[PDB]
């Protein structure tokens, strides 16, 4: 718990710096859960974590491995049926509560944040088969999202193999015409080399910030499509008091954060 | 925290011309205390699905606060088989109202909670429920808290020839429920049947919870299997012991028959009704006055006996 | 307890004698309730009472005045949300479980079993406004029913003012013509004089029996339409044991069965 | 069943010149309701071990009902550090009294329950507790509900040279305790500390139990681990909600400070005291009058908050 | 919270500084209670509070006004019958566990620690009658004790009117001469001016220290007998952190520590 | 469950015919427990069974094997500490409640009911060693008893090998002089051949009644000392309705009652 | 914390010579896992009061680990009428043993927990229990850990002409009891009756608690009412699932009758006995080995059925 931070910790901290206080956060396990746990503990104490299996207002002790773990179930405010969860994300949109933020993952992504986590290749005869959609599709249809992605050139494609989670589709106006809620979409992309954002008026991806261990060119070199890296700023290393927290309080067993 | 006085809860969240939803089922865990406050506050033009109603909706109607009512059933089952003020006010042509079955009312709210674009059911066909609209399309085009169409007939996309009854889903404004325990952050616990209480709390834009007791956010989480609604869904917790009186509250108290009978005969006429509302609602400053007016031994004797779940006099057993 | 049974008692015991061991009985309060109780406790110990509030497999101690009464709630096998009761009855049909028998009631009844419980006279400006559908509409659409009525000529009409709960409509094929499940409908009608059934081929009501207190003629004098009272048999008076029972255990408080 | 009214319980089991025992510990689960009835009934010449007493024994003494008192401590700890009527009445030389330690009082009752021929202890030596008798042997020879000797010194049969203090064991006449739940057959449940309540119930010739609630013989037996005294030991169950007021009752209600303060200053003088006893005891017909006199919201606000075990105002949390 | 500490606060913090980690502390309410609380919460987190009612290993949230207070009861590790508390303290001695430290108090105190809490003047016709022994008699017979007293000349006498709780009697061998456990007795005396101890060889009390507010002389002017105030040292004023604490957490209601 | 009653059932029924209603009954397991269970169920419904391990007001379902079985523990009114039980039997004597009856067993017995269940032979070097006293001694010191005994001549001795449970000692006045409560003693002896009683004025044993399967001479022949059999009457066979009860409801598993 | 393995704990707090006390009642809640380690460790020359003793003291006796045994009753009640190793060794003249009535034994332990100088009882008189000493004054005098006098007749200081039996209060070095839950600080929860368990954990100088499960300190305090012993009285806490096997353990499992039957026959001879011990005790490295030897399903089929409190096969219900 010192100053030798890992790339995952850099990400998990950067995630946690985005959770405003009081907002509702949909997460799974993995890095977003770590980040949620860290904001929950320091940056935004009254934010509320909710998971797709219907577990409401979570506060885990030992970190959960799956979103239906007793690690969550026994440490939540309300244990609801899955259906009420979907009922919840939709109503938030209807209520215009505008306080929900969600995390999704994936294997490929494109300039407009459309994500694929179903399969690589032809969907009928795929090179590689993943689990499929899960609740990712509901989340990306009705929630403002933060996308967790590996920064490989082969993942940042001009066009993906399957859109399991709909982003800004094709630019301005795209979502509404496909009959998707228009004022909810991909907010930020967090990869292992930094954070990317989507233009407010063109919806196209641009580099927002890069980690100390990376640079705009590193970013450009590992992206299958062109980016506007000329606007990116370097983020700062994780506050050591936090890295201590992640290692000692949050994930001592190194289930998602392994030390050097 | 979200703990607030009744006067403040109501004044802030409940407004005139609002589509409201009141929890409870006839004479069981109805949010009476909140109804009285809405009344004193002069809140009017309320439109809402009655659900399996009783005294609570009767009193709003009789006091002329309801702009549009969506009925399915209204009574203090066991005492007054038909809410006298509701029937008189309708027969006299003062109450604008619609009729769906109780099945379709409860399914309506729940479909709202679940977020369905509309509710498709194969109920209500071949009956007056579809033959006749209590509120016409011409009238509905003026009511902003009511859909233009009572319903529509549409084909089952997967069973040609068969037609289903598509009912519009309610966009509830405020939900007011009465639970046995809640906590400063919103987390509510309803012991026993929730009826439509969780659906409305989830679906409503604003939800208010009056409760018999407030416990701490930490105590309520020690066993999350007793909870029913997460606090992100509640906007105001209001401490109101016996706030469901004279309707029962599971685990705590039984219904006050004597008080239900009084209301029964008193509501037979608007003259007596208004008199009743003056003494018990408008003349009383608050819920504590109401409680003291009733009496200590009164409330004590309503108490649920462990083992039965309802009150009886063990001193005769 | 003794030889002086009331009309209501006659109806209750008659209702109890219609229940079969193993069947699911939908009830409310009143005579049907007193009927189910007496069956459960005497005639068919293992039948399962269910009410429209969502309280499944009920066994009350003291009689409930309502369907949501704690007297039912604290004494049932499971408390389900209202909507699951609708779904249950629908599924019962879909499964072709054939075991459900539901009780209903109303203000008027026509020769085909159709019942009115909403209002008498012009629906939009009624002479007499009642509660409304309740869940009887649902029960009528999907369950074999036993209708309860007061034997009054103004009640038994040819054309009722409003059809709240659908019966056989107009005759064979009617329910189908209207879109209602075809293999389900009015099976019996119990009133203060006897039990009337529905013709297998014409679905038109006819007197199947009459209480020791009535006669085929009295029934006629009180039915506002033509009845075939040629097949009617006379039922026997209630057995003291069951009267003792009803009085001293099922309803000693005379909530419904107000004893002499 | 053994369920009976307070008036009847007292009149039948409690008599003048009786060695009584009252359960509770200072301001916790004291059987006040029963004390009031004993008073109205004019029961006098009561001799009994006070135990860790407070208002209950103070009031009997002040009303001059106690023929012989066996003290160890008397106060409404936190309010009145010394039961004013007890001290005045003793200093003025009206109260015949003895002093043992609290340790030896509790050990005395328990030894009674256990059936020991006498209690041998190595406590009270080298102190005023053995040096001086509050009731002399000459006085004791006239008191029939008191042993001739305050105690004796005897040798330890197994440790020569060492002498032990042999205290006489109490032969209690009537024990009156207040429990949270009892049942028609006597079975009692005391939630929390029993203090001396079970010892006295077991030892007493007659025991009376006032309770917050009566449940059925079948319900109370469903989990026998919550029970404390078998019914063969109880003679009368008396329903008396809040019958321990103003002393706390574990799991239910906290102490009424405001009422304790009133008694504090009121008892400073016999004039005011008698006035207080006229209004709250002699002018009141029964326990229901007492409850109604207090007020609905009054009692409600004494309520124990789950998680704390004592009352606080969650609407300020 | 600030620099203006009260006399009572001085006594409480001084009491807290006498508690040791791991020891069993017998208390009641008042300053000793405030003393144990501050120790438990600050100075000795793992000491175990026990009261004479039978509530073992206590940890109150809001301060109890009594020893049977639900404020103790609902917050302890075990609720034992009164008699088991007597037996515990006796056994503690018999085992020679040597860890128990009990607090007591009274109306008068003599040079050997003997204390009176029963009555002032002729016992049979007192000038001032108090509650009586309580369990202090028992505590005095078997536990090392810290006596609390008000520093008044009429309190500190040569011969007290009544010995409720035995101390060192007359000097070495006295307790033994009287039949009281010999290796146990008055250890300290805390009052509003300083702490007085008992001479190892003569068991006669002498001033061991005095508060910043007092002086060896003031102590003398207020002791009704000859004191050796030649070894006395001056204690330091209470630390704000502990005053803040006492005021804002241990007793914000000022039940005992009535703040300025 | 017919008319072929066993000798044990004859005994267990005869035992049960002695339990008056409302009285308190101390029993173990074995025949007395069966008998208690039968009276409890039919002859004396409100009698109360208590066992020496402190289990108060018992109502077993499956019969217990030992007096501390969960079979008793989970089906009693009050679970008290052993000591309170002894406290109870004594107080009953002090209260003069005169409603307690108790069962004891044993290997030998003499004219005055003194029983031995400790050892056969010299107590220091015994031919046969039993468990010892258990609670038998308390029971026979403070309770009116019923003694369960085998009717062998070698068990009915003029003088036993050890008195673990004191009867009438030596006749009139014997008990009090030994310092034993004088108005509590052996009430009845129940063996496999009938019931024996003790003279009211001489305390000596005499035959009271013999079973159908036995006779006074059978009794005399299997008794080591003389008896007054000339006063005995024949008991009647067990009511078949009861034998059905013992076999079906009470002990279906034949733990203490084996069928033919 | 006080959490330590059953090997470490037994080695540290138990020693030959010791006057021990074992919790539980016959085939109900006996500390078996522990009694196994005592044997397995060559611990010997122990003295103790049996209480309602079962196979536990039989195993110690038969394995010649008892110098003097204070007795009231010894039988694996139901299965073995009179323990075999026990009656054999005593019959052989190979065991030093005293007999007291069971009442006196449970009292003796109680008076010890209490702190009494000695125990006066009006029991055992006029019985051979006073007319015969098991351990003579002559042998008692040469024994460490055994009173020089079994009892002493003494006058009743308050009832002249009357004498009582005085009994020495025992000094217990180690107390071993089995409970359902315990915390790392020693707080112990025993569901159901406790027998002598709480007394001997208060009396004994050192106390070892084997428990089915261990819960956090924060947790076990959530409801103070369920705790039976304060951490202070407890030295070693050991996690030992089914540690009472083959005996019952309220709310968890029923006795293992087949097993107790094996032991019943096995213990009829020293050979069969020693053979048995070599397999079940001496040959196994630890308690886990014992559980595994037994096998999963075997343990599962001993579980208590909620509502019944014991085990019944419900698939045949
Ligand atoms: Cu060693």
């Amino acid at each position: 718990d010192y100053t030798n931070y890992t790339n995952k910790e850099m990400q998990a901290v950067t995630i946690a710096k985005q959770i405003k206080n009081g907002q509702v956060v949909t997460v799974g396990t993995g890095l977003p859960l770590i980040g949620a746990s860290v904001a929950k503990r320091v940056y935004a104490p009254d934010c509320h974590i909710i998971v797709e299996s219907g577990l409401m207002d979570c506060s885990p002790v030992e970190v959960p491995r799956s979103v239906g773990d007793l690690r969550f179930m026994a440490h939540c405010g309300c244990i609801w049926p899955n259906v009420r969860f979907v009922g919840f994300e939709i109503n938030e949109y209807l209520h215009k509560a505008n306080r929900l933020i969600a995390f999704i993952g994936g294997a490929q992504i494109d300039p407009y944040g459309n994500v694929n986590s179903t399969s690589i290749g032809d969907y009928h005869h795929p090179k590689t088969r993943f689990t499929g959609s899960g609740g990712a599709n509901g989340i990306a249809t009705y929630s403002n999202t933060i996308i967790m992605m590996q920064h490989e050139k082969r993942r940042f494609m001009n066009k993906i193999d399957y859109v399991t989670s709909p982003g800004w589709i094709d630019g301005p106006g795209g979502r509404e015409r496909l009959g998707l809620p228009g004022d909810v979409g991909p907010q930020l992309v967090v990869t292992d080399k930094g954070i990317l954002k989507f233009d407010e008026k063109t919806k196209r991806m641009y580099l927002a910030a890069y980690y100390p261990t990376s640079s705009p060119e590193d970013v450009l070199e590992n992206t299958g499509f062109d980016l506007d890296v000329s606007k990116a700023v370097e983020l700062e290393a994780p506050d050591p008091a936090v890295i201590k927290l992640i290692r000692e309080e949050i994930d001592p067993g190194q289930a998602f954060i392994q030390v050097p | 925290s979200k703990v607030m006085t009744l006067k403040d809860a109501i004044a802030k969240y409940v407004h005139s011309g609002d589509h409201i939803a009141l929890g409870g089922f006839t004479t069981d865990r109805k949010p009476y205390a909140a109804v009285f406050e809405i009344l004193r506050q002069g809140i009017t033009d309320l439109t809402g699905l009655g659900g399996a109603a009783g005294g609570d909706w009767d009193m709003l109607i009789g006091n002329g606060r309801v702009k549009a009512y969506i009925n399915c059933y209204t009574a203090n089952s066991g005492v007054t088989n038909v809410s006298r003020r509701f029937r008189k006010w309708f027969e006299a042509g003062k109450l604008t109202m619609e009729d769906y079955s109780q099945d379709v009312i409860y399914m309506m709210w729940h479909a709202a909670a679940l977020g369905l674009p509309f509710l498709p059911v194969t109920l209500m066909q071949g009956s007056g429920l579809t033959d006749e609209w209590g509120i016409s399309k011409e009238v509905r085009k003026t009511l902003d808290k009511v859909p233009d169409d009572k319903f529509k007939y549409i084909d089952n996309p997967f069973k040609p020839g068969e037609k289903v009854v598509a009912v519009p889903v309610p966009q509830v404004d405020v939900a007011i429920i009465h639970a046995q325990q809640a906590s400063p952050d919103g987390t509510v616990r309803i012991w026993g049947g929730k009826f439509q209480d969780v659906d409305i709390a989830e679906a409503a834009k604003y939800t208010i919870v009056t409760c018999e007791e407030i416990i701490s956010d930490e105590e309520i989480r020690r066993d999350p299997t007793k909870n029913d609604i997460p606090g992100m869904c509640v906007d105001a917790v209001v401490l109101a012991p016996y706030g469901a009186h004279p309707s029962q509250c599971y685990g705590l108290y039984d219904y006050d028959n004597p008080f239900l009978k009084v209301y029964d005969k008193v509501s037979k006429t608007q003259e007596d009704f208004d008199a009743f509302c003056k003494e018990w609602v408008f003349d009383l400053k608050d819920h504590d006055e109401y409680l003291n007016k009733l009496g200590a031994t009164r409330l004590i004797n309503l108490k649920v006996v462990p083992g039965l779940g309802y009150h009886i006099d063990m001193t005769k057993e």
